[PDB]
RNA sequence: CCAACC
RNA sequence: CGCCACACGGGGUAAGAGCUGAACGCAUCUAAGCUCGAAACCCACUUGGAAAAGAGACACCGCCGAGGUCCCGCGUACAAG
RNA sequence: CGAGUGGCUUGCUACCUCGAUGUCGGUUCCCUCCAUCCUGCCCGUGCAGAAGCGGGCAAGGGUGAGGUUGUUCGCCUAUUAAAGGAGGUCGUGAGCUGGGUUUAGACCGUCGUGAGACAGGUCGGCUGCUAUCUACUGGGUGUGUAGGUGUCUGACAAGA
RNA sequence: UGUCCCAACGUUGGGCCCGGUGAACUGUACAUUCCAGUGCGGAGUCUGGAGACACCCAGGGGGAAGCGAAGACCCUAUGGA
RNA sequence: AGCCUGUGUACCAGGAGGGGAACAACCCAGAGAUAGGUUAAGGUCCCCAAGUGUGGAUUAAGUGUAAUCCUCUGAAGGUGGUCUCGAGCCCUAGACAGCCGGGAGGUGAGCUUAGAAGCAGCUACCCUCUAAGAAAAGCGUAACAGCUUACCGGCCGAGGUU
């Protein structure tokens, strides 16, 4: 099978070996697309994903390679963003960005600060109780968002009662 | 007692009641369920539970499978639903158990079982096109209580 | 420390067992062989099960001893020894005229033996001797 | 528990008979167990200055005898070491009966108590006549 | 039901044989952080005494109070970093590449080695620097030796030689740092490396006891009660089950006990001085008198008096440093009594 | 449990 | 029976929590990819270890003499050795 | 009701051993298994919390002291994070013990005309050997690598 | 009251080294073994691997279903007392 | 049961040699000596003589690389893991899914009830506008409200579904 993806005018896509790099006004994203007998390549103004095999396993990755590339297109132009709302009940939760990691303090009244390192060149901006995660690499951005949320996960007590934590509000 | 002790046909046919005494009573409550005043011909659908391996089924197992099957047909079609199911086999084979080492080992009589050849119909139901899946479900439950794997074969039924 | 090898084999991207089988055949025919870039040799399959097997060999043992190698260096050589009657005279001689190296200590480039090459573009389930060694706890000196 | 403030060489074991240094009506106590303790194979459970122990009353008033109670070791013959290196030892081994809250069941204590025991059990201390 | 119980003795210090080098050999060194510096020193055990100290611990209920502490007096005179050895990285690990020696040698270093008469410190240095440019240089260490003569209580004059890694800033900087030391005469001291209050790991060959039985050597029980009068008093029950049909090396048996290398971790250095402040009246038993560079190590140190002990900056400290503890008293009371 | 006679 | 000392930190995982993600336009923690995650695995630490047969490395000394043995006084050592 | 796994119990068989492979319980000392009692990390809840209850990963470490009884098991007591189970000739008598069992003496009950019998009870009642080989714990002498001194490397190996 | 917790130090005679004296038990053969398997189902010797340079000293006894005694139990004998 | 006890037969016993890792009776094979040659069972990547043989397909579990067997396990039950073959129905008059828009009036049906308005219960379940839109399929409310399924239209464009 063969799939052709016309690359956006705003974007330029270079690729060597199993690595593919995409660049736009919003930045660049490089990914390795490696699977048995699936050849990815840049043919002029279009990226081509093709293979001589057509079994369910191959078709699966092909469709997977496409969305990965179309996401890279989107990220280098429009960019990717996730919104998050910090919610707390009794203890005022302090959420701040320090260096390459978002730090949280006074979670449920904890003396020890919880933290996580931001992935990629992902940018994290907080405005009061709102938080926005964004960048060109959907992988790094999506994970950073997820990490922030997971960072306030609780297994010890009934969540329905203890709901404090930062949550993903909007997904791109 | 495990069925592994009696599921195989590895002994002579032992059914002559004129030469066997003390045979326990069968636990099978009924062989004809549903509306038995009606004929099987009055139904558009006929589904049978077919055994895939030749085996012996102790009367205790027949009662369990028949029960968990019909019980479902009652719960889903009512104590008087328009259907009829039949358990066409009867436990004629008398079983023993040697319960004194290997001396004078001929066992005492402990039960009965029905010999079923692979490919045969153990149960057969007759229903309306509506309750076709309810009977297929009653059988799924029944074949979980008898040794062999089974085929739920649909005879008259071209409503696919 | 200088090894006049009549043959220099390049194990990079090559199936370990297939190279081993041929290096043994040649060693018995009197050839002096040097296998190079062992850390890059490859073994097909699911990495998790492969490693579980080599980890078991490492854990096995007792007072008599079952010294199993962890470096790709030794892993490969042991692999070859298992294809040689190393306890017989001709077998120990063959085995002793075969050496394995991390990287390539020669100026020449090794040759790729036919039938032993693995195409990375057609295979995703395989591991690298070096990777195995690292997992085993070897000190990645290569 | 709160650091004792001195190193102790346990001078007592399960089954040891000691003096009940109070006015509860119990004269002699038998060590049965040591709170928080867990030994090793064949090792007889040991207790010393500062430990809380379960005890049974071997000698005393009818009402007290045979009762299984909690107590606190206040004195022992085996030496203990204080921060300045000096060893300290008493004339006998003695414990004070105590309740679920570690308050002395009795009203008065008899004989001296080690200061270290005071730290741990203040209410026990606020009953001591002499603290050495 | 056969209660459980940990085995007798540790399996981590074997085989329990006689040590090959009476001079300890560290098998690990501190990490490279601060400025370049020699990562170790040595001395000779003299004996013990005690000292009253002011509780330094900021988390102790006794902070600021008198505290008696046991101390082992080690005579730590100056040593001489006599050479600079360079290791290169290779497929088979680290290997010595070359050494840069000096000219000034202690008068009796010739009781152990064949002192160099003709050497090229620049050709050596040259080869080393080329190794760094190439990026094949492994760590850098100094061939070091003691000066037994400086110690009257120790009869040996023959110096003890050991290699001590040099860690520090960047390699270029500590390589230069190494070369400097060596060139002079290599004469360095305890002060140069340690500060009173820091934690050091001490290594040494324990006191020898020759052959000893399982009871003493492994801590197995003696036979008990009736089992102690039938003919067996200090012998273990059995050498193993019927199967496996062999005696495992894990069963406690008789053999060499003592005279093994041991590395004792986190020993706090209470004080580093010089003179006779720590000496004891009558002299340290079986040793003599102290009056020179000395170190007071908190607690015990492996080995008998006169044995060579080695110091290294603690590689796994549990507590932060509390420099220069206040010593209000140092016992000089006779040790005989 | 048990290590023979039942 | 006395006294001293015996981590922290890394790396990869299980169960599990998730991200991106298609087969199946959607959905999906999984099929490829990835972020995490156990007293458990590896490393860290201690001990042995040139007989590792690929039987090792470096420096200096020496080949008419470097070094060593016997011998003598002794123990930080030791059943002989 | 149906399907299995284990090889701890019991039964069955009579394949091995009667020119003998000493028998229960305990003890001592070593290795192991996981179907996990505690400890680490998780999932669910009839999960507010605290705590329970159930489930998953997981064998690194731990799982102790006592009263009756030869007892195993078990019953019981106070402690405990917990005081898990099992394999190793029901590990371990050329290691120990000798309470039980298991000769010869003796008694009771029952049985027997009697001699005498009883995994019924009861009191007493014998445990040999200087290690050849192998195995391991430690200690030496040689040869090999191939003049000497000193210093190291680290394949492997052990640890809780 | 060291039976025990929990073991320590010491004494005498041995043990160890040296001179002299100088047996016995046991011996089909080979024999440096270890892990599994196989086999009359309980192997140093068979099979597959692993390990293994030779010799010697001391040791406590895991194995040689160790040595010592044609099993005292049980059964069988047209046996004995 | 590698059990007990029959029966017919060939084998071991008393049967080598070749193969089966080893292995009384499983396979080839019945064998004077010596010699050349060709096969049998079985095998041809190395150990070890002969293929890293050819055309093709499947498997990703190291499944498997194990004729027979005390010896080689693997079951009832389950599987949108994957490959292949067939039948029915729907579809460029636009299917399946997704996303957007519409989902409306008589009327909050009648009854029951203080109240019940799609949705407590009972009964009925009719017709307007229209390209659709139930006397309402599931949540939701004290009852409303509110959120959706049906049903229709659009965007999309090729197989979809049982
Ligand atoms: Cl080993
Ligand atoms: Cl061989
Ligand atoms: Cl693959
Ligand atoms: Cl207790
Ligand atoms: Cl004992
Ligand atoms: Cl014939
Ligand atoms: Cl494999
Ligand atoms: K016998
Ligand atoms: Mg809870
Ligand atoms: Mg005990
Ligand atoms: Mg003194
Ligand atoms: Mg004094
Ligand atoms: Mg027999
Ligand atoms: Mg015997
Ligand atoms: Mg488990
Ligand atoms: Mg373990
Ligand atoms: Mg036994
Ligand atoms: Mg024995
Ligand atoms: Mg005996
Ligand atoms: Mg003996
Ligand atoms: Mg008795
Ligand atoms: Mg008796
Ligand atoms: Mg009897
Ligand atoms: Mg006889
Ligand atoms: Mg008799
Ligand atoms: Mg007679
Ligand atoms: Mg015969
Ligand atoms: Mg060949
Ligand atoms: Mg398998
Ligand atoms: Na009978
Ligand atoms: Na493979
Ligand atoms: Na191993
Ligand atoms: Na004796
Ligand atoms: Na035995
Ligand atoms: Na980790
Ligand atoms: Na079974
Ligand atoms: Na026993
Ligand atoms: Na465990
Ligand atoms: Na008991
Ligand atoms: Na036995
Ligand atoms: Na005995
Ligand atoms: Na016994
Ligand atoms: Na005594
Ligand atoms: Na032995
Ligand atoms: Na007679
Ligand atoms: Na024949
Ligand atoms: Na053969
Ligand atoms: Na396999
Ligand atoms: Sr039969
Ligand atoms: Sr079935
Ligand atoms: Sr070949
Ligand atoms: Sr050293
Ligand atoms: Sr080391
Ligand atoms: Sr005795
Ligand atoms: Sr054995
Ligand atoms: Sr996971
Ligand atoms: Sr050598
Ligand atoms: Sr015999
Ligand atoms: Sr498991
Ligand atoms: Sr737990
Ligand atoms: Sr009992
Ligand atoms: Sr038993
Ligand atoms: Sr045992
Ligand atoms: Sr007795
Ligand atoms: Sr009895
Ligand atoms: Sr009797
Ligand atoms: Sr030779
Ligand atoms: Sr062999
Ligand atoms: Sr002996
Ligand atoms: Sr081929
Ligand atoms: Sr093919
Ligand atoms: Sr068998
Ligand atoms: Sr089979
Ligand atoms: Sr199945």
């Amino acid at each position: 099978p063969r799939v052709e993806l016309e690359i956006p005018e705003d974007v330029d896509a270079e690729q060597d070996h199993l690595d593919i790099t995409v660049e736009g006004d919003n930045g660049s994203v490089t990914r390795r697309l490696w699977y048995p007998d699936i050849d990815v390549s840049v043919d002029g103004d279009t990226v081509v994903i093709e293979s001589d095999e057509d079994n369910a396993k191959t078709m699966s990755t092909i469709g997977t390679f496409q969305s990965h590339i179309e996401n890279m297109f989107h990220g280098v132009t429009e960019g990717w963003e996730y919104g998050m709302e910090v919610f707390y009940s009794h203890f005022p939760m302090q959420v701040n960005v320090e260096g390459d990691e978002v730090v949280i303090e006074n979670f449920l009244g904890e003396k020890a600060p919880r933290r996580t390192t931001i992935h990629g060149d992902t940018d994290v901006e907080i405005d009061g109780e709102e938080l926005t995660v964004s960048g060109p690499d959907i992988e790094a951005v999506g994970q950073t968002a997820a990490d922030i949320e997971q960072l306030t996960r609780i297994n010890d007590k009934d969540v329905r009662v203890f709901q404090d934590g930062v949550y993903i509000t909007r997904k791109p | 007692k495990p069925a592994s002790m009696y599921r195989d046909i590895d002994k002579p046919a032992y059914t002559r009641r004129e030469y066997i005494t003390g045979i326990p009573g069968s636990k099978i409550a009924q062989h004809k369920m549903g509306r038995k005043q009606k004929d099987a011909d009055d139904y558009p659908v006929q589904i049978s539970l077919i055994v895939e391996e030749t085996v012996q089924l102790r009367h205790g197992s027949l009662e369990a499978s028949r029960l968990s099957a019909n019980r479902h047909l009652i719960k889903e079609l009512g104590e008087e639903g328009d259907y009829k199911m039949t358990l066409r086999k009867f436990p004629h084979q008398v079983l023993r158990e040697n319960k004194d080492g290997m001396r004078a080992a001929f066992g005492k009589i402990v039960g009965t079982a029905a010999r079923v050849q692979a490919g045969e119909q153990l149960f057969t139901a007759y229903c309306n096109v509506e309750d076709a899946e309810h009977v297929k479900e009653a059988f799924r439950r029944a074949y979980n209580k008898i040794t062999p794997s089974c085929r739920i074969d649909s005879s008259p039924a071209g409503n696919a | 420390a200088e090894f006049d090898a009549d043959v220099i084999v390049d194990a990079r991207d090559c199936i370990m067992g297939r190279v081993a089988s041929q290096v043994a055949e040649q060693a018995l025919d009197g050839e002096t062989v040097a296998v190079v870039n062992a850390e890059r040799a490859v073994i097909t399959g699911r990495e998790e099960q492969i490693v579980e097997k080599y980890e078991k060999r490492v854990d096995i043992g007792n007072d008599n001893g079952y010294f199993y190698p962890k470096r790709p260096d030794g892993i490969f050589k042991r692999t070859i020894r298992g294809m040689l009657p190393h306890k017989k005279q001709r077998g120990r001689e063959a085995f002793e005229s075969v050496r394995v190296y991390l990287g390539n200590p020669y100026d020449e480039d090794g040759e790729v033996l036919d039938g032993t090459s693995l195409d990375r573009l057609s295979n995703i389930k395989f591991v690298t001797l070096g990777e195995i060694s690292e997992t085993l706890g070897a000190n990645k000196t290569w | 528990m709160e650091a004792l403030g001195a190193d102790v060489t346990q001078g007592l074991e399960k089954g040891s008979l000691i003096t009940c240094a109070d006015n509860t009506g119990a004269r002699e106590l038998k060590v049965i167990s040591v709170h928080g303790y867990s030994g090793t194979k064949n090792r007889l459970p040991k207790a010393g200055l500062g430990d809380k122990i379960t005890v049974s009353v071997t000698k005393g008033t009818p009402e007290m005898r045979r009762q299984v109670l909690e107590a606190v070791v206040v004195r022992q013959r085996k030496p203990i070491r204080r921060p300045d290196g000096t060893r300290v030892k008493f004339e006998d081994n003695a414990a004070v009966i105590v309740d679920e809250n570690e308050d002395p069941r009795g009203t008065e204590l008899k004989g001296p108590i080690a200061r270290e025991v005071a730290q741990r059990f203040g209410s026990v201390a606020s009953a001591a006549t002499m603290i050495v | 039901p056969q209660p459980s119980r940990p085995r007798k003795g540790s399996l981590g210090f074997g085989p329990r044989k006689r040590s090959t080098s009476e001079t300890p050999r560290f098998n690990s060194w501190p990490s490279d952080d601060g400025q370049p510096g020699v990562q170790g020193f040595a001395g000779y055990k003299a004996g013990m005494t005690h000292v009253v100290l002011v509780n330094d611990e900021p988390n102790s209920p006794r902070e600021g109070m008198e505290e008696t502490v046991p101390v082992t007096v080690i005579e730590t005179p100056p040593m001489r970093a006599v050479a600079l050895r360079a290791y290169e990285d290779t497929p088979y690990g680290q290997r010595p590449l070359t050494e840069v020696w000096t000219d000034e040698f202690h008068s009796e270093l010739d009781r152990t080695l064949d002192v160099p008469e003709d050497h090229d410190p620049d050709a050596a240095e040259e080869q080393i620097r080329d190794a760094h440019e190439a990026g094949d240089l492994g760590d850098l260490r100094l061939i070091t030796h003691t000066v037994p003569d400086a110690v009257p209580s120790v009869p040996k004059k023959k110096p003890d030689v050991m290699e001590t890694r040099v860690g520090g800033g960047s390699v270029s900087d500590r390589l230069d740092h190494a070369l400097d030391i060596v060139e002079d005469g290599g004469e360095h001291a305890m002060n140069d490396i340690f500060r009173a209050g820091e934690y050091a790991d001490v290594a040494g060959v324990t006191k020898g006891k020759g052959t000893q039985g399982p009871v003493k050597r492994w801590g197995v029980q003696k036979r008990k009660g009736k089992h102690a009068r039938q003919g067996w008093r200090r012998r273990i029950g059995n050498l193993g089950p019927w199967n496996p049909s062999r005696v495992r090396s894990t069963v406690p048996q008789q053999g060499q006990t003592g005279y093994h290398q041991r590395t004792e971790l986190n020993k706090r250095l209470i004080d580093i001085g010089e003179g006779d402040e720590p000496t004891v009246d009558g002299g340290f038993v079986n040793y003599g008198e102290v009056d020179g560079p000395y170190t007071l190590v908190k607690g015990s140190v492996p080995g008998p008096d006169k044995r060579l002990v080695r110091f290294r900056p603690a590689v796994r400290p549990n507590d932060q440093p509390r420099l220069d503890p206040e010593v209000r008293y140092v016992s000089n009371e006779s040790n005989q009594g």
